[PDB]
């Protein structure tokens, strides 16, 4: 060890960060009167309805 | 429909066309952590700064 033959110095680093996300929301707060389309074998009713409103410009 | 229908039962779906209501209310959460460390430190010294006449040889 007379010289710096044994003198040693070293550093090392490794950092990793990963992220991920997702969202999906929906809301509906109306009331619509529909009409029966047909009666199924079990008695369930197929209902279809439509409502058109022309407030102004569309 | 001529099928038999119970009166006091909870009207669960029973056939192909029957409809059921599903409340998702799904909530899953998983976490994982790990750590490790290792530290070693050493430091040695020795010095006279004054040597006896009889020990000057060594
Ligand atoms: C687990 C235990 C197992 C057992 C282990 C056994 C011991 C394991 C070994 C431990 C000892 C280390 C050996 C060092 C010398 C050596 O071999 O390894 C060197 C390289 C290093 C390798 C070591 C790795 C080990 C690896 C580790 C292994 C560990 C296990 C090579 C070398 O040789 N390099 C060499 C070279 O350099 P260069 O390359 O550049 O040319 O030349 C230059 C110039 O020479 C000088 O010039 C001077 C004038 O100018 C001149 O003075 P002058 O009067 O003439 O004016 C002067 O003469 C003089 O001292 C004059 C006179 C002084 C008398 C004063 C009274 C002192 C009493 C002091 C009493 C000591 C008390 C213990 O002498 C002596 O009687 C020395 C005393 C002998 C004691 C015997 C023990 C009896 C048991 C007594 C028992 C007591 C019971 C209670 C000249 N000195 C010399 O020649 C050198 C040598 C001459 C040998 C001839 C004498 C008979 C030897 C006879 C036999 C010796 C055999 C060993 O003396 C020594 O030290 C020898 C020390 C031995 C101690 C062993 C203890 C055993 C316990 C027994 C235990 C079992 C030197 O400086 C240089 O040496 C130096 O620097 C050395 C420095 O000083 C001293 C530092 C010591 C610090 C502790 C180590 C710390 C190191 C730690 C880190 C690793
Ligand atoms: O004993 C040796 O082998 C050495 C001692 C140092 O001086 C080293 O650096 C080398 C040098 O390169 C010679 O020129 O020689």
């Amino acid at each position: 060890f007379g010289n710096s033959r044994a003198d040693m110095e070293a550093s090392g680093g490794n950092s990793f960060n990963g992220k991920g996300g997702a969202n999906a929301s929906n809301t509906f707060s109306g009331t619509l009167t529909v009409t029966v389309d047909q009666v199924l074998a079990n008695g369930n009713l197929h209902v279809v309805g439509e409502k058109q409103i022309a407030i102004n410009q569309g | 429909n001529y099928g038999y229908q119970p009166l006091f039962e909870d009207r669960r779906p029973r056939n192909i066309g029957d409809t059921l209501t599903i409340v998702l209310q799904e909530n899953v959460s998983a976490s994982k952590s790990s750590s490790a460390n290792a530290s070693r430190d050493g430091k040695t010294s020795f010095g006279f700064d004054t040597v006896p006449r009889y020990l000057q040889g060594l």
